[PDB]
């Protein structure tokens, strides 16, 4: 299992950036994934989350209305949009798979492989 | 509404045999990889002889001697070459031994006075030359006399010490003679708490590498403060020391399994068997952390619901 | 609408012969009370198995039934002559009682 | 009672919701009574799954020779344990199966329950899991129900009138 | 047990005709009936059933409004009235009892004993 | 938990319905509700009745002469195998029971749940479990909804002027 | 609403002792019919001998030679009428002949040399002349002389035989020298596995039957391939031959029940009971397949709901 | 499922009501529904309790000196008993808690339901386990939902007004 | 435990009284109380309970508007009020105990202590 992170970078306020996770070495179509932010030096904050086949999709209410989430499942890869970006968004994004083999598809209770991180800033 | 699936599982509940249901999980393991693993536990394989043999010091084994084992597994092909023989309680001088778990021997200094040690017979062929067991000591008359072997041998340890000896029942009248002087011998051995006397018996006997004669195998145990007094006028294979004695998680597995390089926690004759499952078909004997053997050879736990494809 | 059976089954003697009278979920999904008769040419109808699994007292234990989902199946071991005629299935819909079409057994 | 079948093709949970209104067919799928399932389920796995069964040193279960009394007492013995622990795997099973089946259909029931409370009058049970909304439903009011923030009081003068 | 049936013939369309099926060997007010008819080489077709007490009634649809049963329980005699015959009414009519013995007198789940059958037949 | 009491003269079923329509008091039993019962009832009785136990050669448990070790382990043996099973005997007879209670309680609420949805806003729970129809039925109307075949679409509007 | 019957029957349940329901069934058999059915399974009457006894050859029951069963019915007015005798494992003995389930003798070709055969005593009265038992052959002086006896017999079939021996202890030392030749005797049966030696005691014991000394009577198996040594200088009484060891269904059962003509499945000392129900209370002691036997005198599995007379 | 609370400061049963009419805030206890569970539960606690098991003369169960196979027998005797009744005593408090909080949770909803059954068409469920009463209740009123006289024609054509 | 009945006394038609018992040897706030009247010469009829806290009472129809029940937990005394008195009151009142330990405080399902009663008569 190996999840490759990709499309960080520096982004004005109120822009839009795109991040791709390219996830090899298992069915990308079985198990659901999420996207997680840290930002730097504070603690750990949800995102948002996606089914097996990409019906169902789960936002935080601080992202709800400005990023979403999307697969590919012939290209085994997860995208995340930003659509409206504020200075509370800088933060180093992972990418994680949804861990567990027990009706694996509907959420991620936990993450069990973490990418790299990406890191994304906006300022002036 | 809720889910279906196309391919359910038949589950038993208690209004009925079958109910279909979306997925199922198996509570029996029926399958075996036919091979022993040593890792968590340590195996020792007694290929060509038994426990009884290895303790008993056969000449064909002695790489067995103070070897540990967390479980000895014997094999249908053992068999015995040396001197025939017997033991009135073999399964349990075989369980006494298993669950000790070492057969290591610390040699006392036995002073017999007036026989001549070290025996041996043709059916014990040590390289070139006749021999015996290496953990007992046969005695014969020492030129035309047997006298009257009155040894001790107390305890000042802190554990309990295992004496294996014998009785040699020789096949002719005339054997006894020669080989001791008293027409009728007698072995007693006795600790301060037990006693065991035994009267070895003359007559002849199916004849096994060349011997007619058979020996008794006998064992006593000697607690910390005790005292060991071994009295006889004939017909005594004497022992040569003590084994020491433990308690501990050992135990002997017959099985024709080889033994291979993983990490199964328990131990089936027919192999080693996954753990995860609650209960198991494999087999009835079992050693270590396993489940649970059932008749049954199927046992589905529901993890869904009915499965009607296309109270609520 | 009525239950599916084959139009007939053959198989040589001393061997195993299985009818399927396959039904709806009202039917044969919905209840245990699966009947199987024999009609002898010219004759009334014997049980030979009454819910699902069970035989009545002076039936040999060769006949043998079982369900699978919608489908319920007949089993007749060791077959022999005595065992050539027209084997029915019942079934309970819950509102009335449906009878298969019928499965005429033959013996080679 | 009332649902009699089973939706193939929801793949996103356990449970769910499928709407017709003016702007087209829609499919949706709960995941707070989905979780609510599995994690029962996956806790009822667990505690039969526990292993605490650790035997060292048993008695020979197998014999070669013919004895009398002992070896006959051993095999009564073994013979006694293995009934009764295969009795106590048949009858968990079948008890642990029957509570699944029961608390799978109970959640089911409880998220119909909370869907007819959350319409107060302002729609009407049609016989089979599916309410009848006497008033228009956009995509948002169906999200609305399904989020839990459905305010009744807008369209229930709408709905009355429709209803009566 | 032993079932005899009566009131076979030869009846035209449009005619009416009554069936009696005299039942003896066993209390006939504890077990359910049922008439079960066969036409010439085709296979079983259910007509009606009947309770213990008579009160409940069960026919099938292709006989629904046309055929009525009804029981005599003090002359133990089972009967079936035909009012509006047609010309797919030729068969042989089988008088049966339920063979079981748990709750019986509901509704015939299997039919032990059955009859030898009374044959009726409608023509010009 | 509606009704409190039972219709003693209910002689060809197990559920039913009764009436006082304009024609007259009535009563029929219901088949659907009444064979899932004892079919899930017959089901339960199979499963407990099975013979599986099959034992030839045991150990002698009379005893004439008095011995020590070996005859008493038999003695205990046995009576650890009597009270084994004795107790399976008693939990299976107590849980086979409350199931069966609770399976006969379910079935008549079922019933009872079908029989609402059946008359969608044209009739009132009265507590015990009966409807009031607010419209005149006759005997045809009665029987439709047994069946399972009732329109509630040509009684609602004179049922909704009665209601209100 | 639902419907209720006048006479309800009491069931237990979880909640509460007595819930009264429309109808129950009874799951416990708590009675038989008095008699024992021979159909299903083969019932022997052991009328007036047991097993024992008509192992050895007791005189009045000849009748039991080469019979086979599926279940030995002992009587309790079974009494032995030959020389008193004893078996030092009773039970292992009873236990093995009843489980082989055949009483099949095959007189093997036994040359005692220097010996005279088919002794007897007045104890056994075979007819007006004395006897003994038919299957064991007992040894005594030819002359003035008792030759030490060294027999032996191998095995060359592929079942296992069993031999049964005994020893004579006799009353005074007048009737060894009388009887044999040796003041003191002994008899050694040896395999090429196992050794059995038994030295008679001379001793006055009670009064059966006129004779003063008993017979300990010993059993001996061969499996396929051993051999067997019978070795003695007094005080033998040999065997005559073996009987064919076979595992099966079979058992002995001590009851008084007559036997009848009918289809049982199970028997019980107690009668035959029927099979149908889950629990049985008659008796601890079955054969077959028959219900488990419990504590409980009732069980009542409710087959109906509450019956309320005149959730939901 | 509509109760997600627990009101602390109920003292005088398990189960009540409270209300805000007009007049004010009160609270009251229900007994019947109380004293229906408190009865189950000490039924079920008494045939669990019942001591049955007398016991004098039994094998030996701690051994100084070291035996074979009799002393190894004995150990997996009575080691097997104790696993079999060990599990026993799991898997029947494990039934019967489970059997006490169902029990619990349907006697709420009982009361609940037999509350809304009084109040026919003058009171509409509010999600929670609270009604809404569309006509003006003084204290005796809400005594009279209590005690179960509630005459419901009386408000009948006042609270048909309000909710419509 | 023990319970001391006082209050009785002659008192005419019409009239009012109060009964005070005074417990000792138990946790007075535990446990429910009961006023059960035995008639002379008659049988036992119970009067009236109160629950643990006082906030529940329960009457029975025969007095149920006229006398009331409380108690007072500081001062361990349980008060019965007669406000309206008949003739056929004239009775012996016992204060009597909750005896179960089961939850107790709601009801008394029996009564282990009894008091020795203290008689209350109506007259001209």
């Amino acid at each position: 299992v190996q999840l490759l992170e990709s499309g960080g970078g520096l982004v004005q306020p109120g822009g839009s950036l795109r991040l791709s996770c390219a996830a090899s070495g298992f069915t990308f179509s079985t198990y659901a994934m999420s996207w997680v932010r840290q930002a730097p030096g504070k603690g750990l904050e949800w995102v948002s989350t996606i089914s097996g086949s990409g019906g169902s999709t789960y936002d935080a209410e601080s992202v709800k209305g400005r990023f979403t989430i999307s697969r590919d499942n012939s290209k085994n890869t997860l995208y995340l949009q930003m659509n409206s970006l504020r200075a509370e968004d800088t933060a180093v994004y992972y990418c994680a798979k949804e861990g567990g083999d027990f009706w694996s598809g509907y959420y991620a209770n936990w993450f069990d492989p973490w990418g790299q991180g990406t890191l994304v800033t906006v300022s002036s | 509404g809720h889910h279906a699936v196309p391919n359910g599982t038949i589950v038993k509940t208690i209004t009925d045999d079958q109910i279909e249901v979306t997925n199922a999980t198996e509570l029996v393991q029926s399958s075996s990889t036919g091979k022993i693993c040593n890792n968590p536990h340590r195996i020792l394989d007694g290929r060509d002889c038994t426990l009884i043999d290895a303790l008993l010091g056969d000449p064909h084994c002695d790489v067995f001697q103070d070897e540990t084992w967390d479980l000895y597994v014997e094999r249908s092909s053992a068999f015995s070459n040396c001197y025939p023989y017997d033991v009135p309680d073999y399964a349990s001088l075989r369980s006494l031994v298993a669950s000790s778990g070492t057969l290591e021997f610390i040699t006392e200094g036995f002073t017999w006075t007036g026989v001549t040690q070290n025996g041996g017979s043709n059916a014990c062929k040590r390289g070139p030359a006749s021999g015996f067991f290496s953990r007992l000591n046969w005695l014969t008359k020492s030129g035309s006399a047997y006298p009257v072997l009155n040894v001790t041998m107390p305890n000042n340890d802190n554990f309990d010490k295992l004496y294996v000896w014998g009785v040699h029942h020789p096949s002719t009248n005339q054997e006894q003679t020669n080989l001791y002087v008293q027409a009728s011998g007698r072995v007693t051995v006795s600790t301060r708490r037990s006693q065991q006397t035994i009267i070895p018996n003359i007559g002849s006997r199916p004849w096994v590498r060349g011997q007619s004669g058979r020996i008794s195998i006998y064992w006593t145990i000697v607690k910390p403060g005790d005292v060991l007094v071994i009295n006889s006028n004939g017909n005594l294979i004497a022992p040569r020391g003590y084994f020491k004695m433990r308690t501990g998680k050992s135990s002997i597995m017959r099985s024709d399994a080889p033994i291979d390089t993983c990490i199964s926690e328990c131990i089936t004759p027919n192999g080693s068997i996954p753990n995860d499952k609650p209960f198991q078909n494999v087999n009835k004997i079992t050693y270590g952390a396993c489940p649970k053997y059932v008749k049954q050879s199927t046992l589905k736990l529901a993890t869904g619901m009915r499965n009607v494809p296309e109270k609520a | 609408s009525a239950l599916t059976q084959p139009r007939s089954v053959s198989g040589s003697p001393g061997q195993s012969v299985t009818i399927s009278c396959t039904g709806t979920r009202s039917d044969v999904g919905g209840y245990n009370y699966v009947s199987w008769y024999q009609q002898h040419p010219g004759k009334a109808p014997k049980v030979i198995i009454y819910d699902v699994k069970k035989r009545p007292s002076g039936v040999p234990d060769r006949f043998s039934g079982s369900k699978s989902g919608n489908t319920a199946s007949l089993t007749i071991s060791g077959l022999q002559a005595e065992d050539e005629a027209d084997y029915y299935c019942s079934a309970f819909a819950g509102s009335h009682t449906l009878f298969g079409g019928g499965t005429k057994v033959t013996v080679l | 009672g009332f649902i009699e079948n089973g939706w193939e093709g929801m793949i996103d949970g356990w449970y769910g919701f499928r709407h017709q209104n003016s702007e087209g067919t829609g499919q949706a799928a709960d995941l707070k009574s989905t979780q609510a399932a599995i994690d029962q389920i996956n806790g009822k796995l667990n505690r039969v799954i526990e292993k605490t069964n650790e035997k060292f040193h048993q008695i020979e279960k197998e014999f070669s020779e013919v004895e009398g009394r002992i070896q006959d007492l051993e095999k009564y013995v073994e013979d006694t344990k293995i009934d009764l622990w295969s009795y106590n795997a048949e009858l968990l099973v079948a008890l642990e199966n029957q509570h699944t089946i029961d608390l799978t259909d109970s959640e089911m029931n409880k998220l119909f329950e909370k869907t007819r409370r959350q319409l107060r009058e302002n729609a009407e049970d049609m016989g089979n899991g599916c309410f009848k909304i006497y008033h228009k439903c956009d995509n948002a009011c169906i999200e609305s129900i399904r989020n839990g923030t459905y305010d009744h009081d807008i369209y229930r003068d709408e709905a009355l009138n429709n209803r009566f």
